[PDB]
């Protein structure tokens, strides 16, 4: 499913990610945005034999099972599957212990290159919340 | 193994752009994927400076450093250092890496 921006902000607001760790709702609506393009079904393999997952790009080394990516954690205990469903509730609940993991949301690549430090509010702006 | 130029203590945003060594053990370990986050201390009760891992922008060979890598190893880190905001979760400083040492494994 491709969400659309106040869509996917809905539904973020709704899972509790305003604010969550400190990050307003921008922030998570930014880092979809240029992480998967707000497509739940984004898939994108890495040179390492890794592979990320959904709205989030979660990666399979860690926090998902794929079955293919060795030194697998899979600390979310959840198959990398789960992440691509219509239903953003496995990825919101992922991100948040990603999210808790000490370092923010520093763990989203993206997010730091095209998100943090800029006025992230502006992907809510307008939207009925 | 390079000669330690600063404490983890000492790595401040003044040192934006300047080459710096750290040395001490590994605090802690996070990996996200194309973001590897290595931080570490040289002092109980001190700072732990972030060590940051980005694909495409880090040497891909310390990648495989990082891989055997483990909580309490001892290293010797030499990299450059970028300023940022402090927040919760922003010590307002962070290290990229060109060279990355293992010393001792815990």
């Amino acid at each position: 499913k491709v969400f659309g921006r106040c869509e996917l902000a809905a539904a973020m607001k709704r899972h509790g990610l305003d604010n969550y760790r400190g990050y307003s709702l921008g922030n998570w609506v930014c880092a979809a945005k240029f992480e998967s393009n707000f497509n739940t079904q984004a898939t994108n393999r890495n040179t390492d034999g890794s592979t990320d997952y959904g709205i989030l790009q979660i990666n399979s080394r860690w926090w998902c099972n794929d079955g293919r990516t060795p030194g697998s954690r899979n600390l979310c205990n959840i198959p990398c599957s789960a992440l691509l469903s219509s239903d953003i509730t496995a990825s919101v609940n992922c991100a948040k212990k990603i999210v808790s993991d000490g370092n923010g949301m520093n763990a989203w690549v993206a997010w730091r290159n095209r998100c943090k430090g800029t006025d992230v509010q502006a992907w809510i702006r307008g939207c009925r919340l | 193994s390079p000669k330690k130029t600063h404490w983890t203590a000492e790595i401040t945003p003044n040192l934006h752009g300047s080459e710096v060594v750290v040395a001490g053990w590994v605090a802690h370990l996070g990996d996200y994927g194309r973001v590897k986050i290595v931080k570490v201390s040289d002092r109980e009760g001190g700072a732990a400076v972030p060590v940051y891992l980005e694909r495409g922008k880090t040497p891909d060979h310390l990648f495989k450093v990082f891989a055997e890598l483990s909580r309490e190893d001892v290293v010797v880190i030499k990299g450059i250092v970028e300023a940022t905001t402090v927040t919760r979760w922003d010590t307002g400083v962070e290290i990229f890496p060109s060279e990355i040492w293992i010393l001792n494994k815990a």
